[PDB]
């Protein structure tokens, strides 16, 4: 039987709160009431997925929290929550935070214990500027991509494939602009962040001079033919069968098109919003050599939206993807969620009655083809204050929780960065698909779903 | 909501439930040649949802099902009926059928089609939301009969349609196109395709079952008061002959850029189709006509003079119904001129008819033969081919029947064959190895200008 499992709780977060809303921090029996939250949805949240730091920022003001094992009354060593750091994050005026995100890095020296160097914390601003701090909160690479106030931040870690067939995809942090889509190879991250961190480290105690700061990756694409877009999401790259292939080019030709005997490998990309409702962005891979304080510099290359599902009055507001990169999630504004096929482009599944939700997956593995692995769509009801575990596809509603209706749902989607393939299988530690973050009860907890049920 | 495109997935559950295709079906399976012998019902209905107007048509097989005592008995594992349906191989390559019935095997099947004509989805958008709202209506109501949508224009046929079963989901997808690489022209680049579409991780297959069909057409042929009956240009027009190898497996033969063992000599089974030339100029059917009392009776006794050594069979009844037609309106005051033209109709049918039988006699000789048992063997093959378009060789090209078939060809190994037709079928666990083992089957024809391959790819959306 489904269960949710209660996992950590908050020293403080009324600190927090009353950092970020400084306003709001003895009667005559006046009657005092509809005492609700509201703030845990309004700031901008990130957990990191391996459980060792947290970040949460309202307007230009973001507090950092740090865990602290306690001895409680009977000697266990809980896990709480201690407002690590809190400060302002803004260097120009009027500036002000849009995204966050931590992401832990891997060692290099082959430790086996369960100690990530450092969880880095990226930030994108209204002004157009991605800043890199450290959990202490020092300041590490401050980047301009474009003027434009960068939208979301997305990043593809490393993932064991389920079987044989699964492939891999190459680890990248994307950043969505209104009209433009950036995308930063993760290696470079990689390779730029450790040596920030080192000269810093070495600036503190050796005294290391500044450094001049190393320009990344950078390949900015012009999307086209869009009015509106919320939301995206990065599918990658794709290869086509040759029955796919001839397909495709005989719906876009017609009778005299041609056939190339060389098939090209295309990145896609998702994007929902309004005219169209969804837009699928196909962009070739190669074609264009990736580019090395300006938001001028020279896009990479133009991008025009091959087909979507064209919904003037429908105005999408999210979208995320299955962990086996098979099937979106996108709702609208019309308080409806459709389920897709993004190797088809058509929609499988749309359920109804969920105004302003929350989606987040959860995958199930049979313990013991190797094994007969099994997803679950999570859809949580913020009005009616439910939660629910719907089926990878189609089936019965697995489960369904009376949760807070202030809660909030978080769905990282991403795993220890910089890992490999050896260094996987030889040693991980624990880390989640989803938590369900409440301030009621200021806590943090889990859901669990045995494989079994699946078979029905 | 009831929005315009929830709309028209709105009224597609109205269209499927009102024809009562929801739920489970078990039948008997299909015996040969079920597809020819038996008959083909339809229903129509009409649709439209904003502006676009659609016409829903049902094509369904009679099946005379005796019990009906059984309450819908149903198993753990239960794969649609159409599911297995697709691995049929008694009725290959029927005579006349459909084209979703000759390419997929299926024997009930729904289409949604621009309704009337001057109306073609060109976009890919718009396909794109016509085969999502299919998929929303069949996951939604439960039919596992297969749907599908008519997309790009209506000469070109190209359709798009899905079947679902519980965790079982069917793609029927179809191209269509004039020139390919030179490497898809024989059956390795098609095995090549069928796996490469099937894409299991489970490398080690089972070969995959083939059935190789041949079609050749031949044109030329080489070599008082008297009523003059006759035709003067030749009432046929072509022959087609069709080489057919039922059942073959991989690797049993080659069939590359180089070596092939595809010859139709040794075709198993050989069957024959004859064309009919339009306007075959008679001059009896004409004759009377340009009169158009005593040119009536005229033909009754001349027909039957020729047909006298003929003996067709068919004319006596006919004349004795025009006797008994006209026996109370032969002199109804003023005769019309509806009777004249039935009669036409009547004596240049029987007239075309027995020229044809003459001219099919002379071109297959079976008077020009000294062995009786095998002359007449040949006039029995000969007038059977007037009735239906369809008639079996004895011996294939090795018996007498068919040797001659086989000199005229010669005098004209074997033409190249204006039409190739393949069907590859394989049971395989797709697409992870722990999903359960559907059946992926594909149908392919290739001419001198159209290229057409026709697939039915099952997955698993349960565990996949």
């Amino acid at each position: 039987a489904c269960s949710i499992v209660q996992f950590c709780y908050f020293q403080d977060l009324q600190a927090a709160r009353d950092f970020l809303f400084p306003h709001l921090r003895e009667e005559e029996g006046n009657t005092c009431k509809t005492q609700k939250t509201s703030w845990l949805q309004d700031c901008v949240l990130s957990l990191s997925p391996t459980n060792d730091l947290m970040v949460i920022a309202r307007e230009q003001k973001a507090v950092f929290l740090v865990p602290k094992w306690k001895y409680s009354d009977k000697g266990k060593e809980e896990m709480q929550f201690a407002v690590g750091w809190s400060g302002s994050l803004n260097v120009e005026e009027g500036e002000c935070v849009t995204s966050a995100l931590c992401i832990p890095l891997a060692s290099q020296k082959r430790s086996s214990t369960g100690r990530p160097d450092w969880t880095c914390i990226v930030v994108g601003f209204t002004s157009g500027y991605v800043r890199f701090y450290t959990e202490n909160g020092v300041l590490l690479l401050a980047q301009l991509l474009n003027e434009d106030p960068v939208l979301q931040l997305k990043c593809r870690t490393y993932e064991i494939p389920r079987h044989p067939g699964v492939t891999e995809q190459n680890e990248e942090l994307s950043i969505l602009y209104p009209a433009a889509i950036v995308t930063i190879d993760g290696f470079s991250l990689f390779q730029s962040l450790r040596a920030c961190r080192n000269q810093v480290a070495k600036a503190a105690a050796s005294g290391n001079e500044n450094i001049q700061p190393p320009p990344l990756a950078y390949k900015k694409w012009g999307l086209q033919d869009i009015d509106t877009i919320i939301d995206h999401a990065s599918v990658g790259i794709m290869t086509l069968s040759p029955f796919d292939q001839m397909k495709t080019a005989s719906n876009i030709g017609g009778f005299n098109a041609a056939i190339k005997n060389s098939p090209p490998a295309m990145s896609q990309y998702i994007t929902v919003g309004s005219n169209p409702f969804t837009g699928f962005f196909y962009a070739l891979e190669g074609s264009t050599q990736p580019l090395l304080q300006k938001p001028k510099v020279e896009p990479a290359t133009p991008l025009a939206v091959r087909f979507g599902l064209p919904d003037s009055r429908r105005h999408g507001e999210s979208i995320c993807l299955s962990p086996c990169n098979t099937l979106a999630a996108v709702t609208d504004d019309f308080g409806r969620v459709i389920l897709l096929d993004v190797a088809r482009g058509i929609a499988i599944r749309m359920w109804k009655g969920y105004r302003d939700a929350q989606i987040g997956w959860i995958q199930t593995v049979e313990d013991l083809g190797p094994s007969r692995v099994a997803q679950f769509l999570v859809i949580y009801a913020p009005r009616r204050g439910i939660l629910e575990v719907w089926s990878t596809q189609q089936g019965p509603r697995v489960g369904a929780f009376n949760v807070g209706k202030h809660c909030r749902l978080l769905y990282p989607g991403y795993k220890i960065m910089g890992l490999n393939n050896v260094t996987s299988q030889s040693w991980q530690p624990q880390t989640y698909q989803i938590c369900l973050v409440d301030p009621v009860s200021g806590s943090v907890k889990t859901v669990n779903v045995p494989f079994h049920l699946a078979l029905s | 909501t009831a929005s315009e495109w929830e709309r028209f997935i709105s009224k597609v559950e109205e269209v499927l439930n009102d024809w009562k295709l929801i739920g489970n079906s078990l039948g008997k399976p299909l015996e040969k040649g079920i597809f020819t012998s038996g008959t083909w019902e339809e229903k129509s209905d009409e649709i439209s949802f904003a502006d676009f107007k659609f016409s829903v048509t049902h094509h369904y097989l009679v099946q005379e099902s005796t019990d009906k005592e059984g309450k819908d008995e149903l198993l753990e594992d239960v794969v649609p009926q159409s599911m297995q349906d697709l691995l049929g191989m008694n009725n290959d390559f029927p005579p006349r059928a459909h084209c979703l019935v000759r390419w997929y095997g299926l024997r009930e099947f729904v289409v949604i089609a621009p309704a009337a004509h001057s109306d073609a989805v060109l976009s890919e958008s718009k396909c794109n939301l016509l085969l999502s709202s299919v998929s929303i209506a069949l996951g939604n109501t439960g039919c596992q009969v297969p749907l599908f949508v008519q997309i790009h224009h209506k000469w070109r046929r190209m359709y798009v349609g899905e079947c679902q079963g519980p965790g079982v989901r069917t793609d029927f997808e179809m191209v269509h196109l004039r020139k390919v690489p030179n490497q898809y022209t024989h059956l390795s680049g098609l095995l090549d395709i069928f796996k490469s579409k099937i894409g299991c991780p489970l490398t080690p297959l089972p070969p995959v079952s083939i059935a190789i069909r041949f079609t050749y057409v031949l044109q030329d042929w080489q070599q008082f008061g008297k009523l003059p009956f006759g035709a003067c240009e030749d009432p046929i027009s072509e022959l087609h002959l069709a080489t057919t190898w039922p059942h073959l497996t991989e690797g049993i033969i080659v069939d590359n850029d180089v070596y092939s063992d595809l010859d139709p000599i040794q075709a198993p089974h050989w069957s024959v189709r004859v064309r009919k030339a339009e306007n075959p100029q008679c001059l009896l059917g004409d004759f009377v006509t340009e009169f158009f009392p005593c040119v009536i009776h005229a033909a009754v006794l001349k027909v039957k003079e020729e047909e006298s050594l003929e003996n067709i069979s068919s004319v006596k009844k006919i004349i004795k119904q025009i006797i008994s037609h006209s026996s109370k309106v032969l002199h109804f005051p003023n005769p019309e001129d509806k009777k004249l033209e039935e009669i036409i109709h009547q004596i240049t049918n029987v007239e075309a008819l027995i020229a044809r039988a003459r001219s099919l006699k002379a071109k297959f000789g079976t008077e020009k033969c000294e062995q009786e048992e095998e002359k007449e063997d040949l006039e029995r093959f000969v007038s059977c081919l007037l009735e239906q378009p369809e008639v079996l060789v004895t011996g294939a090209g090795r018996g007498h029947a068919g040797r001659i078939i086989h000199k005229l060809f010669v005098n004209a190994d074997f033409p190249p064959p204006a039409g190739r037709e393949f069907i590859l079928r394989t049971t395989v666990p797709r697409p992870a190895p722990y999903s359960k083992a559907l059946p992926q089957r594909m149908y392919s024809v290739l001419t001198k200008e159209d290229f057409r391959l026709a697939g039915a790819f099952s997955s698993d959306t349960s565990f996949f």
